[PDB]
Formats: structure tokens, C-alpha cells, sequence
């Protein structure tokens, strides 16, 4: 998903990056939509059906 | 820039050289693999310059 | 990460080995096209990593004429187009004052004609492969850390195999079925 | 929701049944055009659900030449246009070195020529119809939940009707006036 969100574009897209060295630490789009929630975490189950 | 370049951890075999140098905050205690290391990790100066 | 392999295997996979940037040490045992101006050739070489020659009024040859479509695709500036068409006018005058030119205008035509395949979209690592050298010399048998074997044979491979098996700690891989080259490439990828 | 109907009705409405994705089980009793390149055919098939063949230098045939207007209408990329016109140039050279090409450039011409009608703008449900199978076999008379009758006759329809009326709880529908096919389609829509 990280590769899909950063590396695919038919035109230039705004993107911002985070400090930590983990996948999905970026903010994409004109609005500041943080993608940290989509990283899997079994203790809370964010980013999936649960 | 805002990095701890020099630190002292334990006594060394030679008592006159206790300092540990670390560029960009990278720790030398952990081995790395050239194929995949360095992907998605930044330090302050590089991020600000970008 | 240094590997020893039969000479025919490296002979057959030299192209892939060069493409993956592993240096080759081997011991044997017994018309192109040109671009109108240097700027377009430099741009295409930067984009695709393909070396291109420059037309210099040598002989009746075959000329590649990059078209408006690829001019926009490659992000070529206005001055590049202007100088390209100036050289084109010069060629028109030269052949009117009594050489073949092709107006390639699709990306796939250029790829299937000459050059290297385009780049895939993945993060770029520091190095393509973890191995530096694959060789077939007894002069650097102590250099190697692992070796690969195949039913194919070389006049010097038996002695090298004997001298390499004597190592106390060396990784040994052998291929028995399928394609030798595919197995070797998979090994060099995963090693 | 399984239905039994006379064989002639399903024979006459097979096209509509296929268009609405109900599978047909029936027992009997006794030049096309091609696109220059595969990308345009794939795009048009994705847009309209119409299978299109690809020209492969077979015989003197009839070629469809998608024009700039439909190129913009279908959202075709620059490379697709470039390869289309490259193939067009190849065809020009081939027929000059001594096949009919049509430059269709209106949407209605393409629809009235070949292909399926465009899509309506309603919300897309999970399934078009609530029925899965309509059959005319005695082998699956117990499979059915309802049946449809018409004044038209089949050599096996009387026995099937007798074997289906014996069911304790089965829905029965009969058509007496109007058009049989229209009534059957309305029933299959509302059932």
C-alpha cells in the first residue's frame, strides 16, 4: 500500500513525510490525511475490517 | 544539526579513547545489509534540505 | 559473497550478469543508428541508460528522427526541437543537392528497435545484488565463499571443484533439474 | 428461483436472457471488423463490454480506424494514438507496395455498426436478476420452484407440465394475451 500510494501517479501530487522510519508515515494530498492509521496493529486492529 | 555525534558508553580497551563517533545518529552496534538498508529513514539536515 | 560456477553458465548468462552489475572474470579455452544532435542522445541515454552515437556526416547511413510525440514525452526543450529540425533541413538540402531517415513516433517502436527496457517502479536500494564477483579461475579459489555446480563440464572445472571442496566452511549448491540458467539467476538473487 | 418455460420462448428470448445473465439449459428436438492494435480493443471492450478482434495480417479484410474524436472520447493516451497511427502508416506502405479501412468518427456510427448499447446511469446492484436458472429438462423438474406456460407447445412440454403440477408448493403463471416474450420478460424482472 505504501508503494501504491507514493509511487503511482499520472500527474504530480502533493506529499509530506514523517520523521520515523516506518511504512505509511507520510501525509498525502492537498489535505493533511495522515496514513499512520492504515499501518497494521493487532492490539487495536486499525486499518482493517475490525 | 541537532544530533548527538559523540557519546561515551563503556570503558574501552584503550583508556585514552572512550568516545564513540556516529554520523547522522547511526548506531554502529547493529550490522546492516546493503540491499535493503537506508530505505525510508532520514535525519534532520537532509529532511530540511529536501 | 563470491561464487564459482561453470564457464558455460557465465558465458550464457553474461548479459544478465552485466545488467545486474556483477563483474565477470572468465577464462576461455577454445548496422547501428545515430541521432541528429548530441542533446537528444544525451537525454535518451539519461532516461534509459542506453548509449547512442551521433551522426557526423560519415557515410550513407540510417538516421533516427525523434518526432513531436517523443519530443513531448522526453521533456525536450524548445531549443532541442529547433536544432533537431535545423539539422533535418540541412539533411534535406544535402540529399537534394545530388542516407535513410526514419520518423519513429511511438515509444514501443523505439524500445523494440534499439535500447534497454524502461525502469520498473520500486524503491531504489543501495545495490542491486549482494554478490560482487563470480569467477572461473583457480588463481582466486581462496577468494570464493561459495560455489555452484551443474552437469555441464569444463576442462578446468574438476580441479577447481576439488580445490574448492577442500575449504572448511564453504556453501555448496547443485542444480539437478529444470533450467541451469534460471536456477543460477534465482540463486544469485536470493544469495 | 428456478423457472420452467416452453422451449420456443427461451429460444426466442435467448439474447435477452444472456444479456441479463440467467444461464440457459435447453434441449433441442429438430464478416467482422478488427482494430489496429490490442490496446484500443481492450479499452473499447472495457468501456462497452464488447469483444473485439485484432488485425493480424490475415486476408483482405475491413479495418476500423478510430478517429481523434473517439480517441478523446475514450480517454486514450498519447502512446495509443501514436501506435495506432504507426500501424496506419504500415498499412499505407503495405497497400502502396502493390483491405478496406473506415474512419468512423461518431459515437452513434460505432454503436449502430457493431457492439453493445452503452450503460444506463443507475446504482449497480449485486445482481441483475433474482433468478439463476430457466430450463426445459425433466432431469431437473425437482430443481424448479415455479413454472410458466403458454399456448405454444413442445413435444416434451406436456409431460413436464404434468410432473411439475404434482409439486405441493409451486408457483404457477400462465399467459393468455399480448406478447408471450414481453410477459415472460416482465415476470422474470418482477420475480
Amino acid at each position: 500500500l505504501n508503494d501504491y500510494l507514493l509511487y503511482m501517479y499520472n500527474t504530480r501530487v502533493q506529499v509530506n513525510y514523517g520523521p520515523t522510519g516506518e511504512p505509511l508515515d507520510f501525509q498525502i494530498g492537498r489535505n493533511q490525511y495522515d496514513c499512520n492509521v492504515f499501518r497494521a496493529d493487532f492490539a487495536t486492529g486499525t486499518g482493517y475490517n475490525g | 544539526w541537532a544530533t548527538i555525534d559523540v557519546e561515551y558508553r563503556e570503558p574501552a580497551p584503550y583508556v585514552h579513547a572512550q568516545r564513540y563517533i556516529r554520523y547522522c545518529g547511526i548506531d554502529s552496534r547493529e550490522l546492516i545489509n546493503p540491499t535493503t538498508y537506508g530505505i525510508g529513514m532520514t535525519y534532520h539536515c537532509y529532511n530540511e534540505m529536501l | 559473497a563470491m561464487l564459482l560456477a561453470p564457464g558455460d553458465v557465465i558465458k550464457r548468462s553474461s548479459e544478465e550478469l552485466k545488467q545486474r552489475q556483477i563483474q565477470i572474470n572468465l577464462i576461455d579455452w577454445t548496422g547501428r543508428w545515430v541521432v541528429l544532435t548530441e542533446e537528444i542522445a544525451r537525454a535518451i541515454e539519461s532516461k534509459y541508460g542506453t548509449k547512442i552515437d551521433v551522426y557526423r556526416d560519415e557515410v550513407p547511413a540510417q538516421i533516427i528522427e525523434v518526432e513531436r510525440s517523443l519530443q513531448k514525452e522526453l521533456g525536450i526543450s524548445r531549443e532541442g526541437v529547433a536544432e533537431q529540425t535545423e539539422r533535418l533541413r540541412d539533411l534535406r538540402r544535402k540529399e537534394k543537392s545530388g542516407i535513410t531517415i526514419e520518423g519513429v513516433m511511438s515509444q514501443k517502436k523505439l524500445l523494440s528497435m534499439i535500447g534497454g527496457v524502461e525502469r520498473k517502479m520500486a524503491p531504489i536500494g543501495a545495490r542491486e545484488s549482494a554478490v560482487m564477483l563470480v569467477s572461473n579461475s583457480i588463481k582466486d579459489v581462496v577468494r570464493a565463499t561459495a560455489y555452484f555446480t551443474a552437469p555441464t563440464g569444463d576442462p578446468h572445472w574438476k580441479e577447481v571443484a576439488r580445490e574448492a571442496s577442500k575449504k572448511k566452511n564453504i556453501l555448496a549448491y547443485t542444480s539437478t533439474g529444470g533450467d541451469v540458467k534460471t536456477e543460477f539467476l534465482h540463486l544469485i538473487d536470493h544469495l
